[PDB]
């Protein structure tokens, strides 16, 4: 029923039908700061990290869109967080346009540039690396199947090594109301 | 340690990460030296083995049953007291720089019950007793403060270092602490004059 609804099907229509990207600029930015702060706050850190993000990345307005901003390529793509799960890279990116559950593909330039730059940084450092490494022995066999944790058990399954966090809701009322300049001020 | 550990409730929340990583580093530190001192004991025995001067040989093989017992279990004597010492003073410069070359206490008090019981059982004699003080001194002198920061050069140049032994002093309970280990300390230091040790005495009122 498209009456008066020529822009946004126009915008679906496009992208309805089509295997999702993998972006790898919000990746690539973040650990070209990261690399370069490592021992200081880790918020600050990630503020600098963020920083160079929208310094950097290409930004973008959808075609048609009456809304500005995306964080990644045109079509239904999405975005990587090495911090997390890097060490999951070289298994799983051959794979990922075949994976029976939730296809994506990869260009073949962004592949380069995030199995030569971007994930042998992270190797060592994360935090699936850490929380593997140091899981007491009397947890491991009902968490991981493999050394590498690698595989969960599915028995008891840690959750925190696919995910920055839980949900969340930020107060985007405080942000319209007051702006950043205001809260920078504060 | 091994006790410690049994008594936390490992089907807690929260022990077997805050508290049990802790003691399995202690009972992995305590084989760490008992290891260290056990391939000692063997060392003895084979240099002895090796030696044909009979009376180093018989040095060297009570160095091996001393090596055998010390640290593992408590010094039965001064001269395991002694090397117990020693083991412990050594594997603290593998643990790490303490400033100043590693601290060596108070000598004069906690050698004394071993000093005593062994002058007394003639096991013993003074000129023993200040021989083997006088072995940690010369291999002490061996090990030099190395400063690879420039800083720690010039704020300790010329391999300065300052391995107190503590004599002297009160005991626990406010009296004075001077026993005849305490004279043989500063006979020592008289008779073999040396940059080692660094002797500090205590003084009070009494
Ligand atoms: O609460 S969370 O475990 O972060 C996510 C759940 O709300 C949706 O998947």
């Amino acid at each position: 029923n498209r009456q008066g609804r020529e822009r946004v099907y126009k915008i679906l229509d496009r992208i309805q039908f089509t295997v999702p990207h993998v972006d790898i600029e919000r990746a690539r930015y973040f650990t070209e700061s990261m690399r370069q702060t490592e021992g200081e706050l880790l918020t600050l850190r990630w503020a600098k990290a963020l920083k160079n993000v929208a310094e950097k990345m290409t930004v973008y307005i959808t075609p048609d869109q009456l809304l500005a901003g995306r964080v990644g390529q045109l079509g239904r793509y999405g975005i990587l967080y090495p911090e997390i799960d890097g060490d999951f890279y070289i298994e799983v990116m051959k794979d990922l346009p075949n994976r029976e559950k939730s296809p994506f593909q990869i260009d073949p330039a962004a592949a380069a540039i995030l199995m030569e730059e971007i994930a042998p940084y992270w190797e060592g450092k994360t935090y699936h690396e850490h929380l593997n490494k140091v899981l007491p022995a009397e947890i491991r066999g009902v968490t991981y199947h493999d050394e590498r944790g690698l595989k969960s058990k599915f028995v008891v399954s840690e959750t925190s090594s696919y995910r920055s966090a839980l949900q969340w809701v930020p107060d985007y009322e405080k942000a319209m109301k007051r702006g950043f300049i205001d809260i920078q001020n504060e | 340690a091994k006790a410690k550990l049994a008594g936390l409730d490992l089907t807690n929340s929260v022990d077997i990460w805050e508290k049990k990583p802790f003691l399995e580093a202690m009972i992995i530190v305590c084989d760490a030296i008992m290891i260290w001192a056990k391939r000692h004991a063997q060392l003895a025995r084979d240099t002895a083995a090796a030696t044909s001067d009979p009376v180093r040989k018989q040095e060297l093989l009570r160095m091996a049953d001393i090596c055998e017992h010390v640290p593992a279990y408590p010094a039965r004597n001064f001269r395991e007291a002694v090397q117990c010492q020693w083991f412990v003073q050594m594997f603290s410069r593998i643990e790490q720089k303490a400033s100043a070359i590693i601290s060596n206490g108070r000598m004069d008090q906690y050698l004394y019950p071993y000093y005593k019981k062994d002058i007394e059982e003639g096991t013993l004699t003074s000129e023993e007793a200040k021989e083997l003080l006088e072995c940690m001194w010369v291999d002490m002198a061996q090990f030099i403060d190395l400063y690879i920061n420039p800083t720690g050069n010039e704020f300790q140049e010329g391999y300065a270092h300052w391995e107190a032994v503590t004599v002297g002093g009160q005991t626990p309970e406010g009296e004075d602490a001077t026993n005849e280990l305490s004279y043989l300390f500063l006979e020592s230091k008289r008779e073999f004059p040396m940059t080692y040790p660094d002797l500090a005495v205590r003084i009070h009122s009494r």
